[PDB]
């Protein structure tokens, strides 16, 4: 269609939102919506001019179509809803959610919506340090960091790990890095879920997850993924942040964001293939082959959310190696325990799952499977599936912005509760792609313009570093202002980084 | 026939010497690919002058996003067979299974990939690949390749073989 009959389907709803209706993409159940303040608008109808522009071959579906398709899926209740971080994916839109009725027999789950980095997430860390006892030792503290922390393509942990540990981490979550010292029980009972997924089944990890996770479970991975040291610089609510432990401006926090590794991607992979396969069978209409789904109640929708629950296992015992190896570092460059460090846990929060949650749906209590593909839950107040320090603040939100700006601290509000079943994002969103990143940025401009700033930085491949520029993300306060204005998110703690490591 | 859709950009993987030494003395990959737009991952644009062709470039594309693949011996060849249900199906387990042989078992890696034949009536395919494990101390560091998509995945079979695959990094 042009551009213009597009936009005969786009309604702004309020100064934070807008609605996709009916008719946008086939088979549409339910309406779509996007939360977007004046900023990131142009961001998302730019994408959907320029996605596919020609007449002739190539292109990719803008994020408004995917969230049309994934209002098209069997089931969904109430609205496909896009996050302030919303931008095209492969399936669902990054920042995109959907809620099905698990009493309603048509209801799907779509294994490749949910993501191929099942459960990645993005865990805060405090430190008693203040930015003034890191300068002094700070670019000694990346490299400890990035001597500690395998990153990159072909990284591999380095605590040895065999089958039988890989089984039980599938299993127990958070309790095997406890069990085996590498966490502390305070960082599980600041974690979602408390890092652990009953219901996971090793049974329904293929070996080739098992194999390609093996070697990775200890590594940070690539892309997006970082480990930050960062410092408080504003604290918008300072009630959320004394029980979060963030006393003072200044103060030193560290944010860790990594997920399942291989084996979440091929669990991911393998429940996309047996879709495929089941459709054959029971013959669901999509309108994108990446969201072939079965109904939740199929031997392949209950195989898969099994296999994904021990994919989440896993992602969180990475992030414990991940804070294992992050205290190690901070222990050696400062000669004190991790301890006396303060080094505590303050929340652990995932995107790319799937959940089984109560929401009230039309006055009326329903048990919904929740998709959130690069959105995370921000549950309000009083919410029974949040620890206790939290009950009255309500459950910490982490966005993180990029390498060279910003990333804040939120707490999940009723109305988020309300209006997007407590969704939120985990960041700001990519504004460029990664090849368009390219033509407008050069590497060695990225990387002074990081060090005129006094931020710290090792990377595994230093002349791509302008793929993930600054520059090519959201304005991160844009983000967090929308979910802040829109009340899916209240603002209460802004952090900047001052070393970062990637792969 | 210009086949690509952009200008060339070539991704620079801060060889080192030695590198730069092993690259020199074996000849150079005829590259048929490019690397296009898709907002949070990357979109593989791959052609040759056969089905064949299109699929090969597309897996060295693959490749050629985790490291400077110029950089890999040729030690070692490898087999990959795979099947699906149509042409985009027999794409996303090609790329599948290469991907399997880089991430697990052996860690292989292919400086080249052939594609030997695609059966099209059943829709399998024959490959194969040349190279040597993968390892940090002899191949730079690109970007981890997490899994293939269909997300706006394309296989046009006409008289300029290509292809559009979306993968997830
Ligand atoms: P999800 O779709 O996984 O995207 C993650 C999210 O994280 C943010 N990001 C990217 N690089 C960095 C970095 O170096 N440091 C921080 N604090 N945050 C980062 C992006 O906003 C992205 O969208
Ligand atoms: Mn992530
Ligand atoms: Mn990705």
């Amino acid at each position: 269609r042009s551009y213009n009959d597009e936009l005969q389907f786009l309604e702004k709803i309020n100064k934070n939102c807008w609605r996709i209706k009916k008719g946008f993409v086939p088979n549409m159940q339910v309406e779509g919506v996007f939360y977007v303040n004046d900023a990131l608008e142009k961001l998302m109808f730019e994408e959907l001019r320029n996605a596919c522009r020609g007449g002739g071959v190539g292109g990719f579906l803008p994020a408004m179509k995917q969230i049309g398709n994934v209002a098209a899926l069997p089931g969904i209740v109430h609205r496909s809803i896009g996050l302030p971080d919303v931008h095209s994916g492969y399936g669902f839109a990054i920042g995109n959610m959907a809620a099905f009725d698990m009493n309603d027999p048509e209801a799907v789950v779509s294994p490749g919506g949910v993501g191929f980095d099942i459960n990645c997430g993005v865990r805060l860390l405090r430190t008693n340090l203040d930015e003034s006892d890191v300068q002094p030792v700070k670019e000694q503290l990346a490299q400890a960091m990035f001597d500690h922390i395998p990153v990159g393509v072909g990284s591999k942990g380095v605590i040895p790990m065999n089958a039988k540990d890989l089984e039980e981490a599938l299993e127990m979550g958070v309790d095997w890095s406890l069990r085996e010292g590498y966490a502390w029980a305070e960082d599980k009972e600041h974690c979602e879920e408390y890092g652990r997924m009953l219901q996971a089944d090793p049974n329904k990890v293929s070996a080739r997850a098992k194999k390609r996770g093996l070697p990775q479970l200890g590594t940070l991975g690539a892309g997006n993924h970082y480990a930050e040291i960062q410092v408080v610089d504003e604290i918008f609510n300072e009630y959320a942040a004394k029980k979060m432990g963030i006393d003072h401006k200044g103060q030193v926090c560290v944010m860790i964001h990594s997920g399942s590794r291989g084996l979440g991607h091929q669990v991911a992979t393998d429940a996309l293939v047996a879709m495929e396969k089941a459709m054959k069978r029971d013959k669901i209409i999509v309108n994108d082959r990446q969201l072939a789904c079965a109904r939740i109640a199929s031997p392949e929708g209950q195989d898969y959310l099994k296999g994904m629950a021990a994919a989440g296992n896993y992602a969180w015992v990475n992030r414990s190696s991940m804070t294992f190896l992050t205290r190690q570092a901070f222990a050696k460059v400062f000669n004190t325990t991790p301890d006396d460090l303060d080094l505590h846990v303050i929340y652990d929060v995932s995107h790319n799952i799937a959940k089984v949650e109560q929401h009230v749906v039309d006055g009326k209590e329903r048990t919904l499977l929740v998709h959130r593909k690069g959105s995370t839950r921000a549950f309000p107040p009083h919410h029974p599936l949040i620890a206790v320090d939290y009950q009255l603040t309500g459950q910490p939100v982490l966005i993180g912005g990029t390498m060279g700006t910003c990333s804040y601290v939120l707490t999940g509000t009723e109305q988020g509760m309300t209006e997007t079943f407590g969704t939120t994002c985990h960041g700001a969103g990519r504004a460029l792609s990664r090849a368009k990143s390219r033509r407008n940025l050069d590497f060695q401009d990225v990387l002074d313009k990081l060090a005129d700033m006094g931020i710290a930085i090792r990377v595994a491949s230093p002349k791509l570093v302008m793929e993930e520029a600054p520059e090519s993300y959201k304005n991160v306060t844009d983000v967090v202002n929308t979910c802040h204005d829109a009340g899916i998110s209240k603002k209460a703690i802004k952090l900047r980084p001052i070393a970062v490591i990637k792969g | 026939a210009v086949m690509a859709q952009e200008e060339e950009d070539v991704r620079d993987y801060n060889l080192t010497e030695e590198q730069k030494a092993i690259k020199a003395k074996y000849p150079p990959v005829n590259r048929k690919y490019e690397y296009l737009d898709h907002t949070a991952d990357v979109q593989l644009h791959a052609w040759g002058d056969t089905l064949e062709e299109a699929f090969e470039q597309c897996a060295m594309a693959m490749f050629g996003y985790m490291t400077d693949t110029g950089t890999v011996e040729p030690l070692q060849t490898v087999e990959v067979e795979t099947q699906g249900d149509d042409l985009q199906s027999l794409l996303f387990h090609f790329l599948d299974e290469w991907l399997y042989k880089f991430s697990a078992d052996e860690f292989f890696i292919p400086r080249e990939v052939k594609v030997l034949s695609i059966d099209q009536r059943n829709f399998k395919l024959r490959s194969i690949g040349w190279g040597e494990e993968f390892s940090l101390s002899k191949h730079p560091q690109g970007t981890e390749v997490k899994a293939i998509t269909y997300s706006a995945m394309q296989v046009y079979n006409e008289e300029n073989p290509e292809v559009f695959v979306i993968i997830d990094i």
